[PDB]
């Protein structure tokens, strides 16, 4: 089969509205994932190549999709996949969760076939806050994953084979594993704006007034060790979301946001509508609201919280959010029944 | 006296003035007088505030009786150096050098106290200076550069001749806010904005 | 006899690039292994031969495991690439420092007499370094009686220590300890001795872009790293891994067996379309590989940097040919050599 | 007085005097006298600045009257030693030591302000140095060669014959900052970049 980068993108395009290089980048690189499976796994020459992963590394803010794009991802992968956070690893050692547990998570995705977890896809989200400057579980991270990110015999320390008291340990071969990392790095577009933005003061030097020129040594400068970048050769720089996409947020995508809160008036028998005015309103207060399309949220939940308290005490059946009611807050329209 | 609290928070022994909190509001206070080290606060900040945001107007406040022509043309010219338009305040008194930075303010943008006053003159010299008269004729045809300059600054500032320059601070030339305003240091005098 | 270093070297050029110094030991000390080895069977020999353990030493993505990995392909001594990250001191969580003979017995497929006589790789020993520090200078105080050769008692339950059981006794004074690290912070400590100040009259500064090639160093610089004095002096071989210049950057691209440039021509032929580099081109991948900074690692952050509008667009088309040149990669762009 | 203001940068809250902005972008100012106290900063500034980053250039701002000769050798050997080239700007006076130290910066690199003045002038002794005529016969010889080795130096940085520069400095030779481009203490008058 292999789909294509533009058939993975066109997937990826029913979930989450912008973020175009990164959905080419994860749709490329899952594409070159599905094909170094079946060029490693069938063989033919000319000089027979053994394929190497590209790692992937995925930056933007809160809310832009990084993390939503991988579960839209996980959504349509012929491999197994295993979602996981970096905040809840630490070093081999420390009391916390060990960087082979998110192998037994992808063993797990695998139904304990070891040989398609070998060609599967792990989501290591938050590996900015596995961020350095001994400390444990944000520099000993770092030096933990990166054997599991270049490829290792790994063997997981709990649930070998459903438990056996013999052999709790199974091997894992993480070559062929691709891995996609991700986290906000909110600190680090004031560290790339240091050498690409040039912020110049005095007499002669140019004055001046994010993610898609990062360097490994904003990264370092970020705090993160130089072997760590190295492991992740794929930047996909997540955007931030403007107006203009937010309000496609909340009523293109598949589950999209107004989409599921006019299923929770529907549980009331009371259909809810939004005129597009409000839907520009509510993205206008997002933006301001600084958390991404996750603040889209936080509009629609105290633009609705006076509707959503009284409309399930009441018999109606169509509700109109205007663009009056979201810019101050304002009474309800509330067609009655007829 | 001045209030002003140390926040320490085991990173710094950090101060904050009401100086602190207009600086942060892209204040430049120049209240004492115009020396050397005067001078070279105010053009470390002018050169600061730019870097933070060329395009927001720096405001300079002017409570000052003026002093040194090149501590003067010091500031004037990072005045004037900056991408950010310069908003002058006169407090109380601009006097000497002081009116002439105030008037160096971006045009619209000098605003004078009602109260507040102008001092216009001629450069001098403060103390004697002893030498041969080789010596003195070339600390005279400084003085008269210095003259030169300072009016040609005022009359490009306030559109006046700089021979009108010349026969207007031939003495102290106190103007008063709306004197001042006739005459061309300042563009508004600032209208008081009391509830009561 | 025994394959020689230069045979062992000519292997190692097939796959890794550069680190002439680094692939003259690791032939010499497996060499001096397979000598080791042969001198087990004995008639007369009144003296014995020791181990001569190699710490490697080289920035990232230069190729120490990328030695090792070669270095497995022709050793006729089991090979276990360990990493001293996965240890923790004993009676702790975590792997034990006897996992890494477990991984050279399976290596060996659980014939201890041939893992007596085998070779571990130690991935990352930098990482090892400096409360009770149970998975840094603590690996390092267990590891010192592997690498100097003991009669120990290797658990068979998969590598977690446990009190009670059968053991696999194995003994390591003929197994040769490869151990290498990144130490990303030594070039510092090397610099503060054999070179100048950083500051001052008469001093040498140095500019941003230019490691000390790790040929300079001694434990003094090393037990400054946060290496502890015992762990140094079981690892007399000094294997200096050096970072990369254009020159074997733009050879890495293509030259070796599984090199960067082979490997995304066969992605492009499995979508039915030949790639191909300009030599401008490749040598404009190395230019900006130097900035990345991260070793040959960094020329595959280019390659799917500059071929990420290609990958996109490619399947979804019908070429014959690609020619990418320095235009495309210094500007983002796409160009076939569309088919007739 | 100067108003201090916090940076957000890859930290945040971070208390800064606009000095040491000015120094965190490789600004070293020269706004106080030379003289040994000020030359001991200007090089320590120097010697950091070329460690930090010996590629990037350092800027002097120089608001000086200048000062003492051993003090401007003092700064002028360390401008000239560190990697770093040295971007010579007048704000202001730049007089005595401080021109020659205004001429000091690497060509195409050296700069004043329009209205900024360059005061050149052979040493003087600070004063009546009293003593023995053997004494004074080495003071006077010293003096010869504080004039020559200022001359010397000004040559160099000019353009212009030591001879020329010992017509010139005969008496305070005044320039200002389009005289001084001509002789050569800068070569940048550096037009004033104000959006309005
Ligand atoms: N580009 C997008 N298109 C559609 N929906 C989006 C997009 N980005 C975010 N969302 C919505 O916002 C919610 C959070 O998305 P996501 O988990 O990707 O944020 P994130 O950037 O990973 O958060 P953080 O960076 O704080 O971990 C999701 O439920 C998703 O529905
Ligand atoms: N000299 C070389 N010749 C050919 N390829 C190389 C060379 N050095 C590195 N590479 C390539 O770089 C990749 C990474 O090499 P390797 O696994 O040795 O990383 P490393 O630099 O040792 O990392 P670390 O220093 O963090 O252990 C390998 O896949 C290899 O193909
Ligand atoms: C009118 C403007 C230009 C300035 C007025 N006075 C001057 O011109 C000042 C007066 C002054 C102040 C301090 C020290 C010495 C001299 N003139 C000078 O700065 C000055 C300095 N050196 C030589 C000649 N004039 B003001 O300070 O009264
Ligand atoms: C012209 C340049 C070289 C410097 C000018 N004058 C000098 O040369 C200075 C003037 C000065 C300053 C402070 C203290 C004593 C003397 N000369 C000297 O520093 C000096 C010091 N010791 C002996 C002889 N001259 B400047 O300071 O006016």
């Amino acid at each position: 089969e292999l789909p294509k980068p533009a058939e993975i993108r066109e997937f990826l395009e029913g979930y989450v509205i912008g973020q175009d290089t990164a959905k080419r980048t994860l749709a490329v690189a899952v594409y070159n994932h599905y094909k170094r499976i079946q060029a490693g796994e069938k063989g033919r020459d000319c000089e027979p190549v053994e394929l190497t992963k590209s790692n992937i590394l995925m930056l933007g803010p809160t809310g832009c999709g990084k993390t939503y794009l991988a579960q839209t991802l996980a959504k349509m992968l012929n491999v197994p996949f295993a979602i996981a956070d970096a905040t809840a690893l630490t070093e081999a050692g420390y009391v916390g969760e060990d960087v082979e547990n998110i192998l037994l998570k992808l063993i797990q995705a695998a139904d304990y076939d070891v040989k398609r977890a070998e060609t599967g896809i792990i989501y290591i989200d938050q590996v900015d806050k596995i961020a350095r400057k001994r400390d444990v579980s944000g520099e000993g991270v770092q030096q933990a994953l990166l054997k599991i990110l270049e490829g290792t015999q790994a063997s997981v320390p709990p649930q070998g084979g459903r438990k056996h008291p013999h052999q709790e340990f199974i091997q894992i071969d993480t070559t062929n594993v691709l891995f996609i990392v991700a986290g906000a790095f909110a600190g680090l577009e004031k560290i790339i704006y240091e050498r690409v933005g040039k912020r110049g003061l005095g007499f002669g030097a140019e004055v001046r007034s994010h993610f898609a020129d990062v360097m490994p040594e904003d990264l370092i400068k970020f705090g993160l060790i130089p072997e760590f970048i190295g492991r992740l050769p794929v930047v996909a720089s997540v955007t931030n979301l403007d107006k203009e996409s937010l309000v496609k947020i909340l009523s293109e995508p598949k589950n999209a946001l107004v989409k599921q809160y006019i299923r929770l008036f529907e549980m009331d028998g009371v259909e809810l509508e939004f005129t597009d005015d409000a839907l520009e309103a509510i993205a206008d207060q997002a933006i301001h609201r600084g958390t991404g399309a996750r603040g889209l949220r936080a509009i629609m939940e105290e633009v609705l919280l006076p509707v959503m308290y009284d409309i399930p005490s009441r018999d109606d059946v169509a509700k109109v959010v205007v663009t009056k009611e979201t810019v101050q807050d304002n009474v309800l329209p509330t067609i009655v029944p007829r | 006296i001045l209030p002003s609290f140390i926040e320490h928070s085991s990173f710094g022994v950090k101060e904050s003035n009401p100086y602190n909190k207009l600086f942060e509001e892209r204040i430049i206070f120049l209240g004492v007088q115009v020396d050397d080290a005067s001078a070279n606060d105010i053009m470390a900040q002018l050169l600061v505030l730019e870097s933070l945001d060329p395009d927001r107007d720096i405001t300079m406040y002017i409570n000052s009786p003026g002093g040194g022509f090149t501590s003067l043309m010091a500031i004037y010219d990072t005045m004037q150096y900056v991408r950010a338009d310069i908003q002058t305040v006169c407090l109380g008194q601009a006097a000497s050098a002081a009116a002439v930075l105030l008037a160096a303010g971006t045009p619209g943008k000098r605003m004078a106290l009602p109260n507040a006053r102008v001092l216009i003159h001629q450069p001098s010299l403060s103390g004697v200076i002893q030498g041969q008269f080789s010596d003195l004729e070339i600390q005279a045809a400084e003085i008269e550069r210095m003259r030169t300059l300072m009016e040609t600054t005022l009359a490009r500032h306030t559109g006046k001749d700089a021979g009108v320059i010349r026969k207007d601070t031939d003495r102290d030339k106190i103007l008063t806010a709306e004197e001042a305003k006739d005459y061309g240091i300042i563009d508004t005098v600032l209208e008081y904005r009391k509830l009561s």
